[PDB]
This record gives structure tokens, C-alpha cells and sequence, in this order.
């Protein structure tokens, strides 16, 4: 795989050479947010089966067609994937949000979804707009935990977000 | 009369293969994981024998690596060997050879004896 | 490349579930290591030169014979490739100590080692000294975990090589 | 059975490799963090009892049904067993703690929960509340890290569960 | 798979019981000697190669034989299948140092071991009289490392001896 | 596959027809060189490794790139691969010159590689440089050896550049 | 196609290997015979027809039945057919001994012949007999080496086809 | 073990079909080389000794500092061990002669050499020449196929060998 | 796999010599033979389908019940399997035969044979019986062979009949 660390090693591979002082700085960096980064994810793990309950029945509120005869994600069959692939995006957003990477993301998870979601008739655009409810969901609990030391989290946060997003875009 | 959950695991050592992991090779592999599928397969296909620097096939696992072969592939490429033959089939009757092709192509034996014949 | 956070990730990946407690204990792990792990780069990349000076030297003095003519040692070319060589080693051995993880080594030095050593018939054992001398020098300028870490690594390749 | 120690130990020994620095770096991980863990479980069994009161008494002011004559929380026989499982649950999560990992969880609790509960018509939802419930609890008895732990676990049942 | 905490737990399992604070105080105290412990494991890993390296020719100073044609070590072939096994023993034995318990060792390592040895002819006595001579040497460099605070190591000295002991007994 | 012989074969089939009797002499004839071809192929075989670790050699310092950092044949890994590569060119021409046909060279290695060597980002003219260092040197053996019978070669030794040829080309 | 110098090449090929001695020792064997093989083939070749003609006819002698009407060997065509048939054993014959294998007559003859005989219920024991006829003749034209191969071949045919 | 008969009967065996004229062929080939590889034999079998002496003492000629205290050259335990090897390398590949084959050289001596050339810090170079400086002997004994043969095996070792 | 040659060596390898002047003056007179051992090969091959029904037609004139209801060689499917057998043991011993040693037979073909037999419920005397009835249909065409040079074959024809006997002796 890939992750924050390994990059840019990669990169300074490429070059031929040690790595800059200034690129050590941000790894040292990346470092000192690490209790925080872990606290994050922990908070997704830990209320993962929730996050998604709640966004779903926010998507199927919104979207009836998709549970009526005819729609995608009708007959249960059909259902019990869609749950499933909220789920799966998920996992690997979180995995994303540990490594401090998208690439596990990008290349496991979203490569090709797009492709195969049309090819069945998936219905993209409902697709991305469940990955945002979950966002919001997700945000939710990462930002405001309870028995965690307080500070600022927010750049943890936007770095989540934008996981989530590459997820919206390349999938819508 | 206690026994441990997985006390009947314990005696037979079969512990390490009950469940059983699977390996998977997966999309854009990495040089590490590729590594670690090639492991896997000698050590099933193969018997637990010692594959040695000159028993391995180079040609078979270069096409694993970008993706010409699938491991399926792959695996029929391992079977259909100077060094597969070598072991197993040559010095083998053909019972005790098609009963060893059960096992390191399915994890199973041998249901019953029309499958052999 | 194999570094602590990407293991526990594949291994995460490959049943299907989610990071639990297990992996982020690990990940911490990685983290609090990272401290001194961090320093003892620091401190190798800066007298990078000097140990490379030095070793390439250790070398010829162990194996006299490299330097004489239509030896291997022999003639400058060689000598800068001899250079070059142990500069990588050390290169990368920062590299792992900042990853957190041997990945940069095995898939960069390691892996391939034999057959070029073999087709090219460098001989292991130089490179050996050449990290011996090393081992040495770094058991001055760093101390305490900084130099365990440092050590476990230039070892890792020690057994590698030979 | 999965914690840190155990995996580490069988993704070096899938490799055929000896356990380097990266694994080591790990194994550092879940010992650091023990002495929270090991805090946590000491707090959980000591207050065990007082828990299960409290967690089996809450569940039937959720589903006041279940004690009517004639459902599954009626008569002695099922109130018995309904405490005895809730211990259970408990029991393990503080060897969890202990063992730093999942491992004891999955192994006992967690694999054929489905199918077990869906035989003799166990409604993951009670279970559920007893854990909630238990989890308030926890947050007065312990703080910091120590807190931190045994929520994980706490949770990671729930999320088995549902 | 099995070590020195899950153990207990399993213990306590069958007991059904809560574990004891006594036996709690077994682990904590467990967790302190960690670093040692983690040391002691470093020092075999970063010494294999030799360790073996040397335990060999040892084993065929004394045991002539051996690589005598007719006997097992001879030709080229089995030699290599002999080191290999070496270094597994080895391996296993250092995984159950870390551990904390010999399980690991019996079960993937000796386990079907004997049996194995005895169809190929190779003689057990002597694979036993191998699996010494690299005790003594790893036990070695455990004991008399450099760099590492000074400090009592015997615990796991001896501990190491029976993981090795172990072995030789259920080979032989 | 395919070799003289059987070609030859084949094409009267097609028409329906018996052998021809002078395509017959093409083959009388093929047969008479056989100890020709043979030791051909023999002094390849028998001089393989220096064939390679020459080129080799003569390939690394024409093209100092690709062994520095950032190029093609680095890191370790890589330079493995090219090696490897490199060999298994000369195996399959070595058994076209034996079949007395070009078909086993083409269809099992060539037929595909150019676009292979494309798509990893290997600059297929350095390959083919590299296989054209080797026929010369191969070339040197096969038409100066020592305690075979004097006599001319060149007809083999045409046909062998041919082989190598094909190669150079549909690589590059 | 199977033929002696393919079949090295090939396993050669599987192991992954530079073709070694072993091979060419064999390769040797074929060439060396092909002396004796080129010559059975130009005395076949030569006689073609006149051993068609007899082989057709012996075929009715010995199944008179063929030749009357609402039979099989019945009107031309049928004849015709016939013929065509058994040059096309002959050609192949030939085919092998000059490519020093069954291979042809492997991929032309063989493969598939149960079947075809089947759907079009063409008798085995025809073309047998039309075989040995021939056989018999080229018992006269050749001699020695010539002759084995010839009958190698020829037999290998009868073996198949029964 | 890889001899010209074995495989044509492998093979055979694979395909699941009696030895053909194919086979034949290729086994005729092996017996007809023999009698040159046969006299290979007993002409090296004959000079072994001297053969050995004279690649022993070379390789110390090449490599002098072998001969020097604290080098593997370096007493006569080593000397008596290089000689063995040799003598050992020699005795195959007679054999190999006789078998018609690579079989024997492959199974005792090729298979696991790299590993325990590792292992035991043997430099493949020696042998090398040691092989070289035999072969130039083997150079004036023979002549014709049998000092051909006698080269085919001899290199096999040096490709495998490097 | 094992033949003549490759015997003899490998005796000689353990006994850690060259091979004895002796010895190689078997092996030079079996390559004398070889001419002769080859035709008989031949002979055997070129029959093989008729060697085969000669024998079957005999064993079930013998044997009557065998093809009744109730016995072993009916119904249709059993009786094809009693044929396929009889030809495969007599491909193995013709291997053999070609060889010079039995080996080939018996790890590929005799060994565990007559167990199979047994549990099946296969009469092991018949089959036996059916080795003899071909051996000596085979050992007909390898004596009385036409347009072949006339001399001595017995030496052959006795190693022959051996083969067969081993077969006979260990499925018995
Ligand atoms: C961020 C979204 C929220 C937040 C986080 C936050 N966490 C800390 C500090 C710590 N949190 C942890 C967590 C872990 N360390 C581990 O090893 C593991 C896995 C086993 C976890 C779950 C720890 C140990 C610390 C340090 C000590 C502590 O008491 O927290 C902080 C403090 C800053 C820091 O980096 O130390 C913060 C801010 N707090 C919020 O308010 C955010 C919503
Ligand atoms: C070396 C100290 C001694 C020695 C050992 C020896 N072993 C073999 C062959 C095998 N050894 C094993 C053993 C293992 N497989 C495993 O996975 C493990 C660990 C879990 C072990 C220990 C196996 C399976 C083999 C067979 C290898 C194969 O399949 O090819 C030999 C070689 C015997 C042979 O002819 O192959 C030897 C020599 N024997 C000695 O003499 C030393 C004292
Ligand atoms: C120094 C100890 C001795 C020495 C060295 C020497 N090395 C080479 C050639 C190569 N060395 C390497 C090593 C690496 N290249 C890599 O890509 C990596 C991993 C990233 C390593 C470790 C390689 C690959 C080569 C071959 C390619 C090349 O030569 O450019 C030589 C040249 C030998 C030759 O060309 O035959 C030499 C001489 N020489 C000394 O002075 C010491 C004895
Ligand atoms: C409590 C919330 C409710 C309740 C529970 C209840 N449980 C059972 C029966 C079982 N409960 C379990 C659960 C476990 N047993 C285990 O071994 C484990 C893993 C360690 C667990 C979690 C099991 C397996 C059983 C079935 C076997 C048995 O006979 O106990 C009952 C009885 C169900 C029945 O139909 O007889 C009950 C009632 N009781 C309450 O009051 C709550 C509603
Ligand atoms: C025992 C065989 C020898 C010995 C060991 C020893 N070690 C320490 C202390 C530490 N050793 C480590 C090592 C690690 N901790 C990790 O997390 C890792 C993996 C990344 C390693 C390799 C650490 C961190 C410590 C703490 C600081 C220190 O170096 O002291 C001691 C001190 C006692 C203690 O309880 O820590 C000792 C004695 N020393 C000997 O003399 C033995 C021969
Ligand atoms: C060396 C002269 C040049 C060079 C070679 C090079 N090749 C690869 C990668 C591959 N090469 C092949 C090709 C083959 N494998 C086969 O089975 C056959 C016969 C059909 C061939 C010829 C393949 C399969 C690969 C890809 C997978 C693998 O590594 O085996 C590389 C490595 C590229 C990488 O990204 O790892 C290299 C270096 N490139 C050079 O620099 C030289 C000019
Ligand atoms: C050509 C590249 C160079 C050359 C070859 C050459 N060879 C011969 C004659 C023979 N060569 C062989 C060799 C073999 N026959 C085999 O069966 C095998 C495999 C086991 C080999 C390798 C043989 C036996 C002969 C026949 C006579 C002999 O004793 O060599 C010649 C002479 C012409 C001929 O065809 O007989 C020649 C020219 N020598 C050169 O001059 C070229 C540089
Ligand atoms: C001669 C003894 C008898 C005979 C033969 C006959 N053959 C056919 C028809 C076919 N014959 C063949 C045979 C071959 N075709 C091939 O391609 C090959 C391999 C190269 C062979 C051996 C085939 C395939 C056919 C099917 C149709 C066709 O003609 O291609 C017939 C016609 C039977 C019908 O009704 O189809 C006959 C009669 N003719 C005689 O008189 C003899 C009894
Ligand atoms: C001679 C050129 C040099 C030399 C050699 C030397 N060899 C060893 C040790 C071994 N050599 C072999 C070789 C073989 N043994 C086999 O079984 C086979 C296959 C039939 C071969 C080719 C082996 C396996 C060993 C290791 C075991 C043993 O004790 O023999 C040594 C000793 C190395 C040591 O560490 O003690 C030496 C020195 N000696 C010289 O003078 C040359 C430099
Ligand atoms: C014929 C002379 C007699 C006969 C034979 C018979 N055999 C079977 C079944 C099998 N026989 C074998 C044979 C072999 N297994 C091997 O591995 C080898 C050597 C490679 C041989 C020769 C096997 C595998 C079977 C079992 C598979 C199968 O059932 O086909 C049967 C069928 C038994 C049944 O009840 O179906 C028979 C009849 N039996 C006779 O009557 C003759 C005396
Ligand atoms: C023995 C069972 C019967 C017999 C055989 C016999 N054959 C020869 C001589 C030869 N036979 C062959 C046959 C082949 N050689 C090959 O290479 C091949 C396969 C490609 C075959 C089929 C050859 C070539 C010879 C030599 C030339 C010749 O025909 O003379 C003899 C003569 C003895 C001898 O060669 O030393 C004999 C006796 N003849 C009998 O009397 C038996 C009935």
C-alpha cells in the first residue's frame, strides 16, 4: 500500500536523496497530531454500524423510488448490497483517514465503481448522495466526543471530509 | 468435564488450518504482497516440500506480476510442472496421486470412491 | 511497502472489518517509537559523507588485494561505484527509520539482492564491513534508543546480506 | 485468537520471516497501553455485580413487556439466564482489556452470535441496552485513557451485535 | 493462537470466573519486564544468521558423518534442507520468547515433527545435538549485548533455555 | 509448436499434395548441417552466463542511466528483472536456431513484449541495444571454437543474426 | 506437433531451461534416423496410387457385400470417397516419417477419428484392412531400417483405429 | 533423474500412450552417443587424482591470500575439504557421462548449491576454476566426441556454478 | 525415475567412488544389446490392441462367470474398466523393458495395487492369471518378429517375462 510516510520517502527516492530537512518537519508534525488522528478514527469505528443505519434511512427517506418496484434498491437483494456498499466505502475512508492517505481509498475501493454502477444501472448521483449523509454523520461524531481531552481536532476533520468527497466524486 | 473452546483444535493440530486464511492478490499489488501470494501458493500447491533456489519457476510467477496470468492461472502453471510431476505424480500410483490433487487444489479429500475412478 | 501502519491496514483489509482496538494499540506503538526513531536519522543523514569516507576505506584495508591492479577495487570508477553502493545502504536506512518499518529496505535493497550480487560477482561480504565500520561509528554519536534503533535496522540488512 | 502479540507473531511467521523492527514496534504498542487497559479491567471487576444489577433491572424499563407472564423475561428461569449472559458479556470484555485485543470477544461472544440469538429468538436490541446502560455506568468509575479502553470494547460489541 | 495473557484468560474461562487479583498481578508484573523481554528478542533476530552460521559448523566438526556420502547432510540438496530447518527452530523459538509461552513453538514447529524426521531417516539424535549448540550461542548474545542498559536478564535467559529445551526433547 | 520440418509439411498440406521432391531436398540437406547446428547450439548453451554478464556489462556503461536512481533498471529488484529478462531472450533464440525456425521465438516470447515493456515504462531501444550486445558475443563463441572439426559455419551463423534480429526489432 | 525436436524444445522450454546435453543427444537420435526414414518416404510417395488401387480393391474382396447396391460401397461416389481416404492415410504416413514423429498423424488423423467414424458409421475394419494390404505391398519395395520405419508408422495407424 | 531414457518415458507416460516411434527415436540417440561419452569416462576416472592436485593448487595460484593464516585457504583442514569438493565434482560428472544425462549432476550438486555456498561463505569463483583448469587438462586426454562431451558437462557446472 | 544406468550409479555414489571397471562393463555390454532391446520394445507397441484382445477373449473363455451377471467383469462399465487395466499394466512393463528395470513399474503401477483390488472386491487371482495370458501372447510377437535381422533375443525375453512376473506376483 501506501501511506503519509512511505510518499514521501518515494519521492525523495526519485530525487536520489536524503530527505530535506523541511519534509522530515512535516512528518515531525504529522506525528505530534497522531493521539488525535487515532482518537478520530476510533470515533468512526466506534459508532460505524450507526453512521450508516442513520444515513440510510435519511437516503431512502429522500429517495423513495429506489425502494419501489422498479427502483435499485428494491427487491431486498438489491437492498442488502446497497447497505453493504455504504459500508465498504466507509471502512476504507477510515483506513484512508489512519494511513493519512487517499491512495488505499482510490485504488482498493474507488477505482472502476463508477464503471460497474452504470453497467447495472446504479443510479450514480443517489450513490454519492449517500456517501455525503454519511460525511455528515461521521463529522458528527468525530467532533464531539465525550472523555476525550478537548482541542482542536478541525484539521483532522477537513482531512476527512475530503476522503469522503474523492469518494462522491469519482463514484458520482 | 471443561475443555477450552478450541481445545478440539488443540489435539489434532489442526489449529493453525482449521479456519484457514485466505490469500488474495489484489488490484495494483504491491512488490511485498505479490511476494506473499508466490509464499502461499508453493506452500499449498506444492506440498509442504522445500522448494529451493532452483525449484522455483520464474517464467510462471514473472506473468503473475503485471497481471497477464490471474492466480488461477497461476496455479495451473504450478501443476502442470517438471517439478510438480517430479514429486507427486511420477513416483505416485494414480490413487495416491489424484488423492494428493485433492488437498492442494481443493482443501478437501476425497468424498467417495467414484471420484477417484 | 511494509511499514506497521500498512500491515495492520492489509491485515484489517484482507478479513473485511473495520480498524478495531487490536491495530490502532499497534499504530500507537509505531507512534511513540517514532520519537527517537526520527533522531537517529537526523543524526545518520548529517554525517552521511563521513561514514561513507570511512567505510569504503575499512573495506580496503580488510581486503588489501581489491586494490591492486585487475582487482575489483582497483581503479577509480569502481572506487565511486564502491561509493555510490554504501551511500544507497545508508540512504535507505534512513528511509526505514522514518517509515517506521523495514518496507523501504526490503523493496529497494533487499529483494533482488543475491542475483545481482551473483551476475556482477560482488562479493557480500564487503558490503558486510562496509556496514560493520558503520555500526561502529553510529555506536558513537548516538545513545539510548536513538542508537537501538539505528543498530536493529543496519543489522536487518547484515542478515539480508549475508 | 487475535491480539497485537499473536498477529504480529503470525504475519512474520506467513512471511517465513523473523519478527524485525517493524513487529517489535507494534508488541511496544499494546504494552504501553496495558496500563490503562489493566486500570480498566480492575475497575469493571470490581463493580461487576453492581453492573449486571443495574444493566438486567434497565433493560426491563425499556421493554416493561418482557416481564408480563407469558413473554421471554417473565419467570425466574429466563430472568436467570438474562443475568447470567450479561455477566458473560462482561466477564469477557474485561478479559479483552486484559489480553489487549479483540481476540477473547470474537472467539467467545462474537462468532455464532447470529445464529445462536436467532434460534432462541434473543432480540440483539436487549443485549444492546444492557451494554448502554453499562457504558454510562463506566464513565463515572473511570477517566482518561483508562475510560477510553473500555468504551472501545464496550462498543465494538455493540457494533457485533447490531 | 495462544501467549502469556490469552492463556490466562482461558484459564480463569474454565473456572468461569473473573480473574483473581492475584493472577492479575501475575500480568502486570509480566508487562513491566516487557523491554527486557523485547531486548532479549532483538538480540537473537539480529543475530540469526550467525547464530546458525555457527551452531552448523559445529555440528559437522562433531558429526562427520554427516556430511560423508551416505549420510543425511550430503549431497548439496539435503545440506540446504538442514540449514533451512535450522533457522525455523530457531525462528518458532524466538516468536514463543515474545509470546511468553511455548505453544506457539509446539504447535505450527515440532508438531508432526518426530514423525517427519523418522520417514526421512534423518537422525533425530543429532538434530536434538544442532538445536543445543545454537542455544548456547543465541543465549550468548542475549546475555552480553552492547548499548543496552545494564540490568538482570536471567529471568529470560532461562525461560529462552526451556523454549530451546522443548524443542530437543520433542525432536528427540 | 512449429520447427523446419513440420512447416514444410504443413504448407503441402494445404495444396493436398505429397511432399515435392525438391522441397525433400531442402530437408535432405537440413539434415547433413545437423552436426553443424548442433555444436551452434551448444557453444550458446555452454557459454550462456558470460553471453549475458558481458552484454551486460557493455549495456550498463553505454547507458549509465538506467542504473542511476529514477532510471529503469534501478533499484535492486528492478536490475534482477532486466537481467532475467535479457537470458530468457537468448534461451528461446538458442531453440529457434535448433528447430530451424523462427515460430518458437515469435509466438512464445516476442508476440506482445514491445507493449509489455511499454506500458511499465521499460524504453524498449535499450532492450533491443542490449539484444544486439548479446548476439555479437554469442556470434564470437558459436564461430570460434576449439576441438570441433574445421569447416564453415557462416550459413548457421547467418541465420542466427536473423533470429536475434527478429528480436531486436519487434521488441524495439 | 509432436515430433522428436518440438518435444525438447518443449520441455526445455517448461523447465524454464537452456536446451543441455540430454536434449541434443536425443535430437541426434532423430537426423540420424531420418536417413533411413527420407527413404521409406520416397519409395511411398513414388508408388502412391498403385497401393491405392490395391488397397480399394482388397478392401471389397474381403467385404464383397460393400459392393452391391443400397450398401456403402455402392456407386461412385462412394468409390470415389474411398479412395480419397486412404491416399490421405497414405500422404500423412509419409508426413511422419519425414517429420520424424506421429505429430501428423496425431492432429490429422487421430484426433477426433472415433467420432467422425461414428456419425458417418464408416467401419474401422475398412480401413484396416486397406492398411495391411499396403503394408504387405511395401514389404516388397523396402527393406531393412526403410521398411521398420515404414511399418512403425503404418501399424501406428492400425492401432489407432482399432 | 534427468536421462535421455527417463524423459521419453515421462513423457510418454504423461500423454498416457505406449512408446512410439518418436521415443524411440530419441532413446536410439542416447545409445548410440554412448560409446563416445563411455570412453570420456573411464579416461577421467583414470587421471582423477592429478586432475584434482592440479585444480586445487591453481586456484591458490589465483587467489594467493587464500593461503594466508586467518583466511578459509588457510590450513590443511581447509585444503583437505577443497580437495574432497573437487574430487566430489569430478566423480559426478563421470557419472553424468554414463547416465546420458545432467540427472546425477543436477540432484547432487546443483540443487541447494547456492544456499549452502552462502551459508558457509564458499565464493563460487574457486570452483570455477578449479572446473577451468580441469577442463584445459581434460583438453589434451581427449579428443574428438568424447572430449566434446566431456566439455558439455563440465561447463553445465561453471553456468551453474555463476 | 530410475533405469539401468542411473541404478548402478547411484549404488556407486553411496558407496562414495567412481564407478568399478566392472561395472561400467555391464553397462557397455547393455548398450551393446540395445539394438535388440530397442525392436523388442517395438514389437510390444506395434501389437499392443491385439496383445491385449487375444489375452481378454482367453481370460473369459477361462472364466465365465467373470462376464455373468453378478461377476466382476459385468456389466458393460465394469468390463471396460477390466480392459483399460490389463493394457495400462502392459504399457508399464514395456516401459520397463525399454528402462532395463523394473522400477518405473513398480512405483507407478504395483504399488498399492492389489489393495485397490481388494477393496473394490476385484478377484486378484483373475487378474493375475490375465498378466500371464498377455505375457505370453507379448513374449510371441518379441520372438517372431519379420523383416528383422535373425539372431539371439532370449537374454530379453527372459527380463521380459520377469517384469510381467513382478506384476503377477504383487497384484497377486
Ligand atoms: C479530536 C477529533 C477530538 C479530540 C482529540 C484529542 N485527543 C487527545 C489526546 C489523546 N487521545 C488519545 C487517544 C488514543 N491514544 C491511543 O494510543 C489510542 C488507541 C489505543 C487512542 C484512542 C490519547 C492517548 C491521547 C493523549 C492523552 C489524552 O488524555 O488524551 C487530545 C489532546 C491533544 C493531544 O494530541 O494530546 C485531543 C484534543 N479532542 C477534541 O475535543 C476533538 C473533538
Ligand atoms: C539439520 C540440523 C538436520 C537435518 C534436517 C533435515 N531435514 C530434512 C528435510 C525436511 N525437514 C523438514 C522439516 C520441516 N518442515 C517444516 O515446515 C518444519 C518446521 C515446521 C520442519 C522442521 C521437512 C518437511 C523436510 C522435507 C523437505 C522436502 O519436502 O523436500 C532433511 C533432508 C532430507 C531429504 O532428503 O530431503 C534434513 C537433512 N538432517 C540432518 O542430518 C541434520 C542433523
Ligand atoms: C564496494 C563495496 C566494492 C565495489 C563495488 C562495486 N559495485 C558495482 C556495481 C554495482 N553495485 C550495485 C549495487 C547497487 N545498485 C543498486 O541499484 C543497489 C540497490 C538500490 C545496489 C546496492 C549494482 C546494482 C551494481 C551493478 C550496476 C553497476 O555496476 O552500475 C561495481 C561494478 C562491477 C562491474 O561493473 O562488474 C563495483 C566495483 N567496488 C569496490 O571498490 C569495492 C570492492
Ligand atoms: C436478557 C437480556 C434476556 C434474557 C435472555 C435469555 N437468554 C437465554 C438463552 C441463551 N442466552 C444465550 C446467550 C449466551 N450464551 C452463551 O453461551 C453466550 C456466549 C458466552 C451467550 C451470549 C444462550 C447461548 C442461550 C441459549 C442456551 C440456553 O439454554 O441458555 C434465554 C432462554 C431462552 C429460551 O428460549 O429458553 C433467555 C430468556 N432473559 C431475559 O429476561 C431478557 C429478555
Ligand atoms: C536483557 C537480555 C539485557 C538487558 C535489557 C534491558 N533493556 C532495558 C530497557 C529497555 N530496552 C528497551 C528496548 C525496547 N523497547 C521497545 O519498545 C523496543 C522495540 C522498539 C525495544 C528494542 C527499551 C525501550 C528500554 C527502556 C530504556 C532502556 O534502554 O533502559 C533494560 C533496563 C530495565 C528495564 O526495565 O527497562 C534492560 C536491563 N540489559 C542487560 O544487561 C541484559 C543482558
Ligand atoms: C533489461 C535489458 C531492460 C529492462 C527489463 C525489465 N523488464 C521488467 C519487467 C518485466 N519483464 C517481463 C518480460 C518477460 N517475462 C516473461 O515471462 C517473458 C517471456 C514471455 C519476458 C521477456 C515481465 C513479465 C515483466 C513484468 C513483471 C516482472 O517484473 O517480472 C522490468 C521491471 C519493471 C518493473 O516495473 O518492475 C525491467 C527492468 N528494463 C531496463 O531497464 C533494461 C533496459
Ligand atoms: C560450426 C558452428 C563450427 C564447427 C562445427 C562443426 N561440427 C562438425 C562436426 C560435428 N559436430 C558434431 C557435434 C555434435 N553431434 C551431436 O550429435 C551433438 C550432440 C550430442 C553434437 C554437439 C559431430 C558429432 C560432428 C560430426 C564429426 C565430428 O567428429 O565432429 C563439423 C564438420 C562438418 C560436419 O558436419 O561433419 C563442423 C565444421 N566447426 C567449425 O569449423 C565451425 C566454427
Ligand atoms: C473406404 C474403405 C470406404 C469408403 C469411405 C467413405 N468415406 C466417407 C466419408 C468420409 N470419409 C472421411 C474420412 C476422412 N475425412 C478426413 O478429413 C479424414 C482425415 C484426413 C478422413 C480419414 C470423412 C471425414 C467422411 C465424411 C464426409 C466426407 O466425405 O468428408 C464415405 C461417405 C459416407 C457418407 O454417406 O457420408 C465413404 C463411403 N467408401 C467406400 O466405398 C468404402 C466402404
Ligand atoms: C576449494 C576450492 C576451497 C575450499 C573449500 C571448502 N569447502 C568447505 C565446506 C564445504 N564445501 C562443500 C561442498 C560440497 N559438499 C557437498 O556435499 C557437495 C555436493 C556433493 C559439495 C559441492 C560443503 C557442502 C561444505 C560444508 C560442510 C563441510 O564441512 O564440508 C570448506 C569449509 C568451510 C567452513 O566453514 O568450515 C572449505 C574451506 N577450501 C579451500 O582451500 C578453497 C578456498
Ligand atoms: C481385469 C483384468 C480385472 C478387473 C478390473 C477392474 N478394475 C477396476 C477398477 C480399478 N482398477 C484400477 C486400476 C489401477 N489403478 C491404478 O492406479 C493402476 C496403475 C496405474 C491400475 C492398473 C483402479 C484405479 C480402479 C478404480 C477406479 C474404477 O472403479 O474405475 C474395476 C472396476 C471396479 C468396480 O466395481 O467398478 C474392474 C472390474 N476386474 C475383473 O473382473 C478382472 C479380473
Ligand atoms: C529380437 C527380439 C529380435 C531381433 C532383433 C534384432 N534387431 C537387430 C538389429 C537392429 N534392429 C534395429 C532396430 C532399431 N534400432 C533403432 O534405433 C530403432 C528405433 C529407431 C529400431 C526399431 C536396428 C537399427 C538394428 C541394427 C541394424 C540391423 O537391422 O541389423 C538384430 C541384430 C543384432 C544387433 O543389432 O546387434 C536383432 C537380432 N531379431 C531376432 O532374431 C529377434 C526375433
Amino acid at each position: 500500500m501506501q501511506d503519509a510516510f512511505t510518499k514521501a520517502i518515494v519521492a525523495a527516492d526519485l530525487r536520489g536523496s536524503f530527505l530535506s530537512e523541511q519534509e522530515l518537519n512535516q512528518l515531525t508534525n504529522l506525528v505530534k497530531e497522531s493521539n488525535k488522528r487515532l482518537d478520530a478514527v476510533n470515533a468512526i469505528t466506534g459508532n460505524a454500524a450507526e453512521i450508516i443505519s442513520d444515513a440510510a434511512h435519511k437516503l431512502f427517506a429522500e429517495q423513495t423510488d429506489l425502494i419501489r418496484p422498479g427502483g435499485n434498491a428494491y427487491p431486498n437483494r438489491r437492498m442488502a448490497a446497497c447497505l453493504r456498499d455504504m459500508e465498504i466505502i466507509l471502512r476504507y475512508v477510515s483506513y484512508a483517514l489512519l494511513a493519512g492517505d487517499a491512495s488505499v481509498l482510490e485504488d482498493r475501493c474507488l477505482n472502476g465503481l463508477k464503471e460497474t454502477y452504470v453497467a447495472l444501472g446504479t443510479p450514480t448521483r443517489s450513490v454519492a448522495r449517500a456517501v455525503q449523509l454519511m460525511k455528515e454523520t461521521a463529522i458528527g461524531y468525530v467532533n464531539s466526543p465525550s472523555g476525550v481531552t478537548r482541542g482542536d481536532c478541525s484539521a483532522l476533520v477537513n482531512e476527512a471530509a475530503t476522503y469522503f468527497d474523492k469518494a462522491a466524486a469519482s463514484i458520482a | 468435564e471443561a475443555t477450552p473452546d478450541a481445545a478440539a483444535q488443540t489435539k489434532l493440530g489442526i489449529t493453525a488450518v482449521a479456519p484457514d486464511q485466505a490469500v488474495e492478490l489484489r488490484p495494483n499489488f504491491g512488490e511485498a504482497e505479490v511476494q506473499a501470494v508466490i509464499r502461499a501458493a508453493y506452500k499449498q500447491i506444492f506440498g509442504n516440500t522445500y522448494i529451493l533456489e532452483a525449484d522455483r519457476v520464474v517464467i510462471a510467477e514473472s506473468l503473475l506480476r503485471n497481471g497477464s496470468i490471474s492466480v488461477r492461472e497461476f496455479v495451473r502453471l504450478l501443476a502442470k510442472s517438471d517439478l510438480y510431476r517430479d514429486r507427486f505424480f511420477r513416483t505416485a500410483s494414480n490413487n495416491r496421486f489424484i488423492e494428493l490433487n485433492f488437498k492442494h487444489f481443493l482443501g478437501r479429500a476425497p468424498y467417495s470412491q467414484a471420484e477417484i475412478g | 511497502m511494509k511499514t506497521v501502519i500498512t500491515e495492520v491496514i492489509a491485515s484489517a483489509d484482507s478479513q473485511g472489518r473495520f480498524l478495531n482496538n487490536t491495530e490502532l494499540q499497534a499504530a500507537n506503538g509505531r507512534f511513540q517509537r517514532a520519537t527517537a526513531s526520527m533522531e537517529a536519522a537526523r543524526a545518520l543523514t548529517s554525517n552521511a559523507d563521513s561514514l561513507v569516507k570511512g567505510a569504503v576505506q575499512e573495506v580496503y584495508n580488510k581486503f588489501p588485494y581489491l586494490t591492486q591492479p585487475g582487482q575489483m577495487g582497483y581503479g577509480d570508477t569502481n572506487q565511486a561505484k564502491c561509493a555510490r553502493d554504501i551511500s544507497h545502504y545508508l540512504r535507505f536506512i534512513t528511509y526505514s527509520l522514518v517509515a517506521g518499518g523495514t518496507g523501504p529496505l526490503d523493496d529497494y535493497i533487499v529483494a533482488g539482492l543475491r542475483e545481482v550480487n551473483r551476475t556482477f560477482n560482488l562479493s557480500p561480504s564487503w558490503y558486510i564491513e562496509a556496514l560493520k565500520h558503520i555500526k561502529g561509528k553510529v555506536g558513537s554519536q548516538l545513545s539510548g534508543q536513538p542508537l537501538t534503533e539505528a543498530n536493529a535496522y543496519i543489522d536487518y540488512c547484515i542478515n539480508a546480506l549475508s
